[PDB]
């Protein structure tokens, strides 16, 4: 009867223990393509997860993904911190979806960017719906982290995005 | 091409910039490493409008996150004296007794703290090196020359309101270093503590302690402590004939000059009425400089407020060297 | 080092509509390669607008110490997550990138690597 | 238990510090922090309009009066705030307090009557 | 009941301005430009005094 | 008993280090992060308070290249003392330059 036995319920199959209200906002807001972070902001939304079974890793900040005019990170960058904290960690999530407000035409590459890539826990595309985060829907991250790779990766991945998601927003307002 | 990394610009539906973004390899071209020479060079504090109870500085040249230290820690890290265990003789008033020493708690009193020390142990007696007592004996009659009015100052007024007047000082202890208002009760001596009917007596005592603010909020030596970035507003496009009066009423009052030009941004409280205009939403960015703000320190009185700065920088220095002395031990 | 390299026109500065307020999608077209590409560009640091020639290179590697490439004034840095004439998708942390056409110049491409962009007007 | 005189009740569930808490620019920092997504599935729009009509409304010294189908309405109150140098909808510029940096959007802001209840 | 002596948000001292209001309502004072007087200039301090009522006044009659 | 430094590693890793400063919040962390974070050799700096309940923050620095995770630290400190001496002898020589102005 743990949590991180009973993450599914027995109707569907889907998972039931997912994000809810705030936390869907808010890595809805960091995940929009529109965010930039600097180093300052990006070191302080990733030490937000190293409290409680997570303050003995070496926690790995991406490299950023604009370099030259001014060296700054994007959104998403910082949401791959959450699948893949360390450098040691053995999770490569995989994920490919739909989203809502999805664009009808076009894949991936249109600029209505509801469509998520995950390749290799590192978030390529695409915003965090409630479709890809939330409770009932067998696509979302925490239902595949379980499936393929265990369910103690799901039960850590889902309680860093709940400490990680208020203190990105509670200074977003 | 240019770095408005020096303004937070606030458009209609969001404030736009807003991180500090300059550290070590941010921004290239420039180098931005803590040259401490640097900032002691750039940076002055201009000091306007200091009265009894505010103050109104500036301290141009910090970032926000140092001057986000000199607003917390004004508002529950400088200590203060106040009220914490009121001894309760008979207390016949209609005022509840713990409402009556919360309301007791709550006054400020005007000995200044660093002269005393923490309550280190329980304690309940004081030392008269930690503690403070105040006498508060109320008992009120009708006065005899009442005339036939229900007016209770007239009738029923021998006391029938309890003010801070009637607080008094019990010396604890040598107490000959403070003078006879060297511990003015309640900073304020108009403070209503409660009301009374005739035959209703209030005698206790109380004990002042040294507190933190963030122990409780009685403890805390400004009414508001917080600061603002100094705006600074450009019209990218001159404005003249009749548009600049428009602008004059869309602002602050005092802001602007009539062409239009901008006179003097500091007053601008940001109502943001340009973006109900549709036209000058266009003309005029406005625009928040970000290592540029205004203080505002307002004291209750335990301290007058050019002392309640100078003594909040004092104990930042102190909890850093609290630290710096930790790693010397390891 | 260079993966690939050429001369761009954008012609659409956004295609359907501004939908972000930092980052509006390019649509571009080569210099005799004839490669589309659809780019993703922080604006607000790099303003970009209608016609404009500007350079891109796509570089595996850069080679303050080791004196990088820093003649261009506009450097990304993502992966290449999708292959579908090739499409050529790269993403840039949330930026994508569908550069397109002619698989023979395309050859230096790969998926799942470490990819640079250099950009610079003219 | 909280309510908040629209039936979004709520139980206290954090009690910061003071100064841990994102004050605007005139110093008032908040008491209590509501959540906004009570307003968007319940649509009580009526609270929203307390903390326009509450806000104009110790600004002039005047109570104003929401009744039920009247009292007053926001096209004269949103014209106020503009005279005290207010937003004309009430959204406040803060900065953060434990941050300190000011947040990226504006923050919502006014007196609205909470009664707490028995529980 | 009585006036809580500070404001619930800043912590101004308010309880001594309380019969100073009261002194103020009984000239010809209108309720906005009253509290102006007093020195009440944000409007969380301004509501201590506004929306406040006075039962201490009225329970002392019940209280023999 | 207010710092003390957790071990990355049972071997023991000196470019990663996590200072646990007790009794503390926001009001340093937030002013020492800033002013550890302008040194050129730190790639990582940042702190969480733990729990609202407990009073503690969790400072984490980790350098670029053998930085102890102890010296940046150990002057994270020393550059803000020397701000806070700084900037309180520029406010008192500017108080007792308003005042004497207003006589
Ligand atoms: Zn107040």
């Amino acid at each position: 009867m743990g949590t991180k036995a009973n993450l599914v319920t027995p109707r569907n199959g889907e998972p039931l223990i997912a994000a809810i209200q705030d936390f869907l906002t808010g890595a809805y807001l960091l995940t929009l393509k529109d965010t930039f972070f600097d180093r300052a902001k990006a070191c302080q939304i990733i030490a937000s997860i190293l409290v409680g079974k997570d303050e003995k890793i070496k926690v790995r900040l991406p490299p950023p993904t604009i370099l030259k005019p001014v060296t700054l990170w994007t959104g998403k960058q910082i949401f791959s911190v959450i699948l893949r904290p360390s450098d040691d960690n053995p999770v490569r999530a995989n994920l490919r979806t739909k989203g809502k407000q999805y664009c009808g035409k076009g894949e991936d590459l249109c600029a209505n960017d509801s469509y998520v890539t995950i390749q290799n826990s590192e978030l390529m595309s695409g915003s965090m719906d409630k479709g890809t985060l939330g409770s009932g829907s067998k696509n979302n991250i925490f239902y595949i982290l379980l499936r393929d790779w265990g369910q103690n990766e799901a039960a850590d991945a889902m309680s860093r995005l709940a400490r990680l998601a208020p203190v990105y927003l509670s200074n977003r307002g | 091409v240019e770095e408005m990394r020096s303004r937070v610009v606030l458009g209609e539906f969001g404030v736009r910039n807003v991180h500090t973004t300059d550290f070590p390899g941010n921004y290239s071209g420039y180098d931005d490493a803590w040259d401490q020479d640097r900032f002691e060079k750039n940076f002055r504090v201009d000091v306007v409008h200091m009265d009894e109870n505010s103050l109104e500085f500036d301290m141009v040249g910090i970032d926000a996150a140092i001057a986000n230290a000199f607003r917390r820690i004004l508002l529950a890290e400088v200590p203060t004296m106040a009220v914490e265990k009121v001894l309760v003789y008979n207390n016949t008033s209609i005022v509840q007794d713990e409402i009556l020493a919360h309301r007791l708690g709550l006054i400020p009193i005007h000995a200044d703290p660093r002269l005393f020390e923490y309550r280190n142990q329980g304690d309940e007696e004081g030392t008269e090196i930690d503690t403070l007592q105040f006498r508060l004996q109320v008992r009120c009659t009708r006065n005899p020359h009442a005339a036939k009015d229900s007016s209770d100052p007239n009738e029923l007024y021998v006391n029938h309101k309890v003010y801070t007047r009637h607080m008094t000082w019990i010396p604890l202890g040598n107490q000959a270093d403070l003078f006879p208002e060297g511990t003015i009760r309640p900073v304020h001596d108009d403070i209503l503590i409660a009301q009374l009917r005739p035959g209703q007596e209030i005698d206790l005592l109380m004990h002042c302690v040294k507190g933190i603010g963030k122990d409780h909020a009685k403890f805390s030596p400004v009414a508001t402590a917080s600061y603002r970035l100094l705006p600074d507003i450009t019209l990218l496009e001159p404005v003249e004939g009749e548009a600049a009066e428009e602008l004059s009423r869309c602002f602050s009052p005092g802001v602007i000059e009539v062409v239009a030009r901008v006179a003097n941004p500091r007053l601008d409280t940001f109502s943001r009425e340009i973006f109900r205009n549709e036209k000058l939403k266009k003309v005029v960015r406005l625009a928040r400089v970000r290592d540029h703000y205004i203080f505002s320190v307002e004291s209750t009185g335990v301290l007058p407020p050019d002392v309640l700065v100078s003594e909040a920088i004092k104990v930042l220095m102190g909890k850093c060297r609290r630290f710096l002395d930790e790693l010397d031990a390891v | 080092g260079i993966l690939f390299e050429d001369i761009f026109d954008v012609k659409d500065i956004d295609p359907e509509g501004k939908k972000f307020d930092r980052v509006s999608r390019l649509h571009c077209e080569s210099e005799s390669f004839k490669m589309d590409l659809i780019l993703d560009v922080n604006i607000q640091i790099y303003p970009v607008d209608l016609g404009d020639k500007f350079r891109l290179v796509i570089a595996s590697t850069l080679y303050d110490r080791p004196s990088r490439a820093d003649q261009f004034e506009y450097v990304m840095y993502g992966k290449v997550y999708r292959i579908e004439r090739l499409s050529a998708y790269v993403s840039y942390g949330g930026l994508l990138m569908r550069l397109q056409g002619d698989a023979n110049n395309l050859h230096g491409f790969e998926v799942d690597s470490r990819v640079y962009l250099l950009m610079k007007k003219l | 238990k909280f309510s908040s005189r629209h039936g979004q009740k709520g139980v206290c569930g954090l009690i910061v510090p003071q100064e841990d808490m994102p004050f605007c620019d005139s110093g008032i920092c908040p008491d209590i922090i509501m959540n906004p997504h009570g307003f968007p599935s319940r649509m009580t729009v009526g609270k929203l309009i307390e903390l326009l009509a509450g806000k104009a409304g110790v600004l002039d010294g005047r109570f104003h009066y929401g009744t039920a189908f009247g009292g007053s309405k926001v096209k004269d109150v949103c014209e106020d705030l503009v005279r005290h140098g207010y937003n004309y909808l009430g959204k406040d510029y803060v900065t953060s307090g434990i941050t300190g940096e000011p947040l990226e959007a504006y923050i919502y802001f006014g007196p609205v009557y909470y009664q707490k209840l028995k529980h | 009941m009585i006036i809580p002596v500070r404001c619930f948000t800043c912590g101004k001292i308010v309880g001594n301005k309380w019969e100073a209001y009261l002194g103020l309502l009984q000239a010809e004072y209108t309720e906005g430009d009253a509290l102006d007087a007093l020195g009440l200039k944000r409007y969380c301090c301004r509501r201590m005094l506004l929306a406040h009522v006075d039962l201490i006044e009225k329970l002392l009659n019940y209280a023999p | 008993k207010t710092a003390l430094e957790m071990v990355q590693a049972a071997g023991t890793d000196r470019h990663c280090v996590t200072f646990v400063l007790h009794e503390e919040d926001h009001t340093l962390g937030n002013s020492l992060r800033y002013m550890i974070m302008k040194n050129p050799e730190v790639e990582f700096c940042g702190y969480t308070t733990t729990h609202p309940s407990e009073s503690k923050i969790n400072l984490r620095i980790q350098t670029r290249g053998t930085l102890p995770a102890v010296e940046p630290f150990q002057r994270g400190l020393n550059e803000l003392m020397n701000v806070c001496q700084h900037v309180l002898d520029k406010f008192e020589a500017s108080i007792k330059d308003y005042k004497d102005q207003k006589a």
